[PDB]
RNA sequence: AUCCAAGGACGGCAGCAGGCGCGGAACUUGCCCAAUGCGCGGCGCGCGAGGCAGCGACGGGGAGCGCGCGAGCGAGGCGGGCCCACAGCCCCCGCCGCGGAGCCGAGGGCAAGCUGGUGCCAGCAGCCGCGGUAAUUCCAGCUCGGCGAGCGUCGCGCG
RNA sequence: CAUCCGGUCGAUCCUGCCGGAGCGCGACGCUCUCCCCAAGGACGAAGCCAUGCAUGCCCGCUCACCGGACGCGGCGGACGGCUCAGGACAACGGUUGCACCCCCCGCGGCGGUCCUAGCCGGACACCGCUGGCAACCCGGCGCCAAGACGUGCGCG
């Protein structure tokens, strides 16, 4: 057959089971303005990448300490978490993965990674201008609102020369 | 205008086939290099100006990366022997014959089994 | 105790669940087949048939139709929802009739009434309804 | 039930260790018939263009075979679907470039380039001896090679050392326990180890224990026990002497290649 | 089931397109062997396998209908590259420049309320129930709520 | 990624079911700015089919025409592609065996053959002449080739 139906292809997020609940409703809408977020659909990814890495974090966890596989697979987790920003440097222990919140999670985008640095003055104007592609990470532009930064690429963030 | 620097990348010998590998990367940070032909002669220096096939090409996110593939041949008679029809014909080096449809000649292919003996009239 | 739990009884378990997973009423009627025999819909979401009849503590006359399946050929009784949608109806027309909230069971009020109009001529009722679609044609 | 033989093979049934990419295409290439079976060898086409990249496509690697570039063990070969297998000798004269076909501890085929002074022949493991036409003996070999009039002294699961130019027997290896071995098959692919017991189930199959330098021990079948000279290899081998690093000390390796 | 100059001859699409019937339900009677492979072979031929394109709200993923007190940016149009067996498409370089939201609902379960008609009629209502002169539930206008380039209805499976 | 809510009464506590709330597979309705990926006549009609295509290649044999046609010969067509009618200790999945078995290509060996060999014999195909038949199909005579056919030199 053809080449193609061998692709994959996933679901990328969770909707809640009780849809009407007042103080969620309220805290999405709160989220949703702190963070400049287009629609419900971004919280939804950021609950599953937080379930994803809170399951992990549980299996590993209920496991003996000098388990090759628990080192392992922990290791890999804190390498990751560290690298991407999302825990603190000075936190190495399994234990502290579990108290993790999707703030955390939307602290790291772009948006909120140039504000923080003053070269904008609103997540909706950093939106505005991340769609007008007029802001480049390392020597390559990025006009992905969502793109992740990473921690030895924070210092490396700047205007695009090219742009006017 | 920025100057364009290329690079050389990959270097294989392929005595066998009488060629070399390649892998270029043009670097034109604001400014668009022309086009293959005006780039020809930075490889040719890097590594004849007619003895080298550029096809593979692709231009990134920004514009500011282009990279691809080169082929310096040994002699010209290499070239012809060893090189696919389509990209003789994209360089300036042979004629393409004008195209006939595959239907016709499979209609001439059955109408021709048809006949028997001597079946040159059709 | 009131179950077998000893070591080697996985047999008895399995007849008895076997057995005793027939008393639901639910799973008889998904499960045994007389249902699928007895629903003139044959197990689809909805059939295609023709008109030949307007018919009509609550107290409120409701409008519907009689229909006789084209795959089958059996007769059944359908419900007009909207208000004054009897109109775009004329006897001896092909109709396409799907099945009410409750699967067989009747929904409401109406007596004996599990199926529903959708479909008229080719035309969504309800976007008749609103005049998104016309019938000039008809 | 197919009425006869099978020329194709799908992509994604093809062997596991020869490493083709999923979406490469629908097919893979279908090796014929030779010394080496479908499941131990390795088509020539792969080693033409997926690993030394001296060619890009199908039609290349034909004119290339054709013009007779390549040898196996001295004999140009223009198949491009001729299997390659272990202790294979794999020489261009043309590039001055020769290799053994070998295993790496990963379980997969590695070319190990090679001096000339060893190049001029193979080691063959072997596994039948049996008589032939008029009650002559004759004896079997994993490359599908039949030798006659073996020495009586040269038994089941030796090792013998033949000489390409010719095809003639010089010296064997016994099969015995203090002798150094490498693994052809399972879970232990390119291990390298020293026998130390050898312990026989009366009708089913012969269980082989070796330990390797380190100190690691781990079992295998005598099916795929191949043994490369006494206490030290006659034969060069990888730069890794047969020593399968764990998945840890992998990943280490990994991060400190990135 | 087909041709017949009536003595005769002739067929098997559950192969690729396409047509009829059936049904609630399902695409072009297109281009190519350039890539993966097979067959026969020395500097290649053939392949409705396969590849490319077309229709395609089955479905999945990523952006947007503004920000701020002036600029800027898309979609789109015209040319040049790159790619392509040939053509597209993506991406890049120049000139000019359309910013467009629907589907359900507002008595409870379940988040979201004021006027005008009708009068157990017409109609709503998965369940409870409303409607016999203020109808918080029908029909309309205003306002509001949920999801959102998607929303709702019918049947089946798990929960 | 361990959740419940409304309905039997003049009120109350239970049993017990009805309905709602989530996901997925399809069909119907309304609507649709840009890009990427992507299924697609299976659903008690394995029902019926105009029209075109889907299997060829070539070393051997040239007194054909100007060596290329055609023909004999060789290999392949038993792979690939479509569908799920039939079949319920069967097919199928894992695990054994043939000391009851067959096997093209390919690789490696082996190669002693009882009783004109400077190299044997006759044919057909294509083709020329002559003809039947609506078409499909073929007839009769005639010189010629083989890595074709037949005979066969040979250390049981
Ligand atoms: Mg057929
Ligand atoms: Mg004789």
């Amino acid at each position: 057959p053809r080449i193609s139906r061998h692709r994959n292809s996933s679901k990328t997020y969770s909707t809640p089971k009780k849809p009407f609940t007042k103080p969620r409703l309220d805290a999405e809408l709160k989220l949703c303005g702190e963070y400049g977020l287009k629609c419900k659909r971004e919280i939804y990814r950021a609950r599953y990448m937080l379930a994803k890495i809170r399951r992990t974090a549980r299996n590993l966890l209920t496991l003996d300490e000098n388990d090759i596989k628990r080192r392992f697979e922990g290791a890999a987790l804190l390498r990751r978490l560290h690298m991407l920003g999302i825990l603190d440097e000075e936190k190495d222990q399994l234990d502290y993965v579990l108290g993790l919140r999707i703030e955390d999670i939307f602290k790291r985008r772009l948006q909120s990674v140039i504000v923080e640095s003053k070269l904008a003055k609103s997540v909706h104007h950093a939106r505005n201008m991340i769609k007008a592609r007029h802001i480049s990470v390392g020597g390559q532009i990025v006009n992905i609102p969502s793109y992740m930064v990473r921690i030895s690429n924070t210092s490396r963030v700047a205007i695009a020369d090219t742009s006017s | 205008m920025p100057e364009i620097t290329v690079k050389v990348r990959k270097v294989l010998n392929n005595p066998l086939l009488q060629r070399q590998q390649c892998v270029v990367d043009v670097l034109h940070p604001g400014c668009t290099y022309e086009s293959k032909e005006a780039i020809k002669a930075k490889v040719a220096q890097q590594l004849d100006q007619k003895n080298i096939v550029l096809y593979g090409f692709k231009t990134s996110f920004g514009g500011g990366h282009t990279v691809g593939f080169c082929n310096a041949y040994q002699n010209m008679d290499a070239l012809m022997k060893y090189e696919p029809g389509f990209r003789k014909i994209r360089c300036g080096l042979i004629e393409a014959p004008k195209p006939v449809s595959r239907k016709q000649l499979k209609n001439l292919k059955n109408r021709r089994l048809k006949k028997r003996g001597t079946e040159k009239a059709t | 105790m009131s179950k077998t739990s000893g070591l080697y009884t996985a047999r008895k378990l399995r007849t008895v669940r076997r057995v005793n997973r027939w008393a639901d009423k639910k799973y008889r009627k998904a499960h045994l087949g007389t249902w699928l025999k007895a629903n003139p819909l044959e197990g689809a979401c909805m059939a295609r048939g023709i008109v030949t009849q307007k018919i009509g503590p609550n107290s409120a006359v409701r409008k519907a139709v009689r229909v006789q399946l084209t795959k089958n050929s059996k007769k059944i009784t359908a419900f007009v929802p909207r208000d004054g949608s009897i109109t775009y109806i004329d006897n001896n027309d092909e109709v396409l009739v799907a099945g009410f909230g409750r699967a067989g069971r009747a929904v409401g009020d109406i007596p004996g009434c599990r199926f529903k109009v959708i479909k008229v001529a080719g035309i969504g009722l309800l976007a008749l309804f609103l005049r998104k679609r016309e019938k000039r044609a008809r | 039930m197919a009425r006869g033989v099978r020329k194709h093979l799908k992509r994604l049934n093809a062997p596991k260790h020869w490493l083709l990419d999923k979406m490469g295409g629908i097919w893979a290439p279908r090796p014929t018939n030779g010394p080496h079976g479908l499941r131990e060898c390795i088509p020539l086409i792969l080693i033409l263009r997926n690993r030394l990249h001296y060619a890009n496509t199908y039609a290349e690697t034909s004119m290339i075979l054709q013009d007779k570039n390549v040898l196996i063990d001295g004999k140009p070969r223009t198949d491009p679907t001729f299997p390659v297998g272990f202790m294979d000798v794999f020489e261009i004269p043309k590039v001055h470039k020769t290799f053994r076909v070998l295993y790496d501890v990963k379980g997969r085929f590695t070319l190990v380039p090679i001096q000339s002074n060893e190049a001029g022949f193979k080691l063959c493991r072997v596994q039948k001896i049996f008589l032939g036409d008029k009650g002559m003996p004759y004896l079997s070999t994993h490359d599908a090679r039949t030798i006659r009039f073996p020495h009586p002294d040269i038994k089941t699961n030796d090792t013998i050392k033949i000489n390409l130019k010719t095809g003639k027997i010089d010296e064997w290896y016994k099969f015995d326990i203090g002798k150094i071995v490498m693994v052809t098959g399972g879970r232990n692919c390119g291990r390298i180890g020293t026998i130390q017991a050898i312990d026989k189930h009366m009708g089913s199959y012969t269980m082989i224990r070796m330990k390797d330098t380190e100190g690691t021990e781990f079992l295998t079948r005598l099916c795929n026990v191949f043994v490369i000279g006494n206490d030290s290899p006659a034969v060069a081998i990888p730069t890794t002497k047969g020593i399968r690093p764990d998945i840890i000390k992998n990943r280490e390796l990994r991060l400190r290649s990135i």
